């Protein structure tokens, strides 16, 4: 079924009739992670390439 | 007789030395909302040896592992409150700052007075006759000598004396024979040096006084008390009953009285040998904690701080030469009912002192005041429609006694 | 002159008040809500069971 978020913003000095809105949220995070870097060093067309 | 100046006349003030000298380090921010209303520290261990001439003795009578505790708790609230018709108060007294100055002084003075009462109620050691005041150099040197003789090293010793006593010592110092700096300082400023006789001597005028409490009759113990380390490993306090008292008197023994046991002596805690005070051995003493009355037949049951441990199953914790048993003769130091101001001496690790932070009270105007490191919470409200404003000041203290055998009172001797 | 706030839970708004008694030195809170019900037409609902 359909489940919606709530923040209590509607019903605020307005004549509301349209109850067919469902609120969905996109959530953003930033993380500190471990990654492995591989360094290609083919001499032709530049050597150091990480 | 109409116009009034905006500057108040100066008043009287006491001094703070006890709070600055006591240990304010071990108990600091441990009574939080998690631990509760009390918290305890550990106690050091001791061991005893056996004497045998053979070697394949892997099976024998061995030691035991017993751990002690030292609990610290919180005290009562120190609350001072005032009420006033606020317009009549503000007639000439602006910003309500006039009350702020002499209330923190009252808070600190009450704190220090009850701390002094706590220390004189929990201290065990005693020296000299309470009648004689302090006059000479030995009267101060004996405290350091006793503290060294017991065996305490880790820590820092201290002693506190009243204003009149110090002048008597400064006068004695002026009579020196070769120290030009000392005689000059004593003659001009009447100031004794920092280190006097091996201990730091301090001068304070804010010091509590105690009344002896009426007593009369040859006292003696009727029942053998229990001073085993298992029993007294948590408080160093014990209950004892005495006979030979007066018929029926209320307040036979006040709080702070020192009871001396004649035939039981102290021990050097490490070498486990008796103490010899030049001409006579040093007797064991204990301090009354709560007031004790007497019933018909001269029977007095009292609770004392400082235990004469003579456990026979754990010999390593002994602290007296012999066991206190029935029929032993005891005495109480001092005269019948005189009142006096005792002079104190103690190690650093004797008693602690801390303060509990107080949060803001909901929906009430408040502020914080600082005074020698003490934080006081002030709240203001207007309960009732009597047009009377109210302010209250709040401070909560916490105290602990680490080891009763590391401090006490001292007087002079003839 | 009384600390208060509003919280939201599943489409419903609850009001929170915090206040204290100074003489007794006590801190307390209260949470409040006010509902309202209406019945439009009784002929559009009821109770249903498993008929024999």
């Amino acid at each position: 079924p359909t489940s919606l978020d709530v923040t209590s913003m509607t019903s605020w000095e307005y004549n509301w009739f349209g109850a067919d809105v469902i609120y969905i949220a996109k959530y953003y995070e930033v993380r500190k992670e471990s990654v492995d870097v591989i360094s290609y060093r083919h001499p032709i067309t530049g050597e150091i390439a990480t | 007789s109409q116009i009034v100046l905006k500057k108040f006349l100066p008043g009287f003030m006491s001094d703070l030395v006890l709070a600055k000298t006591v240990d304010r380090q071990l108990l600091a921010g441990e009574i939080n909302s998690s631990t509760g209303d009390s918290v305890s520290f550990k106690r050091p261990h001791q061991f005893s040896s056996l004497r045998t001439p053979t070697g394949d003795i892997s099976g024998q009578n061995k030691n035991n592992l017993i751990s002690g505790k030292a609990t610290g708790r919180v005290g009562n609230y120190i609350t001072v409150a005032v009420e006033y018709q606020q317009l009549e108060e503000a007639i000439k007294l602006n910003q309500l700052e006039e009350i702020l100055a002499p209330v923190r002084q009252r808070i600190v003075t009450d704190l220090e007075t009850e701390l002094a009462h706590f220390m004189m109620n929990n201290g065990a050691l005693s020296l000299g006759s309470p009648n004689t005041p302090i006059t000479k150099w030995s009267d101060v040197a004996q405290t350091a000598s006793f503290l060294k003789d017991l065996g305490v090293n880790e820590g820092e010793n201290y002693a506190v004396m009243d204003p009149w006593s110090a002048q008597r010592l400064a006068d004695a110092q002026t009579g020196l024979h070769a120290s030009d700096q000392l005689v000059r300082t004593a003659w001009e400023n009447a100031q004794i040096p920092t280190n006097f006789g091996g201990i730091r001597a301090l001068m304070s005028n804010g010091l509590a006084s105690r009344t002896q409490g009426a007593f009369g009759g040859t006292l003696t113990v009727k029942t053998q008390p229990t001073v085993t380390y298992n029993a007294v490993k948590d408080s160093y306090q014990f209950t004892v009953t005495l006979t030979g008292a007066t018929a029926s008197v209320t307040g036979f023994l006040k709080a702070g009285d020192q009871v001396k046991f004649t035939n039981t002596y102290w021990l050097q805690q490490q070498t486990k040998q008796a103490l010899y005070n030049g001409a006579t051995p040093i007797s064991f003493t204990a301090t009354v904690t709560a007031d004790a009355n007497s019933d018909s037949g001269g029977d007095v049951t009292v609770t004392l701080s400082g235990v004469p441990i003579y456990d026979t199953t754990n010999p390593q914790y002994n602290s007296v030469s012999r066991q206190v048993e029935a029929g032993d003769a005891v005495s109480v130091v001092g005269t019948a009912s005189q009142t006096m101001k005792p002079n104190l001496f103690y190690n650093k690790f004797f008693c602690g002192l801390g303060s509990i932070p107080l949060p803001k009270l909901h929906s009430i105007d408040s502020a914080v005041a600082t005074y020698e490191g003490f934080s006081i919470r002030v709240h203001k409200y207007a309960d009732g429609d009597a047009n009377v404003q109210k302010m209250r000041f709040d401070l909560l203290p916490a105290y602990v006694c680490f080891n009763p055998h590391m401090g006490g009172q001292f007087f002079g001797n003839p």
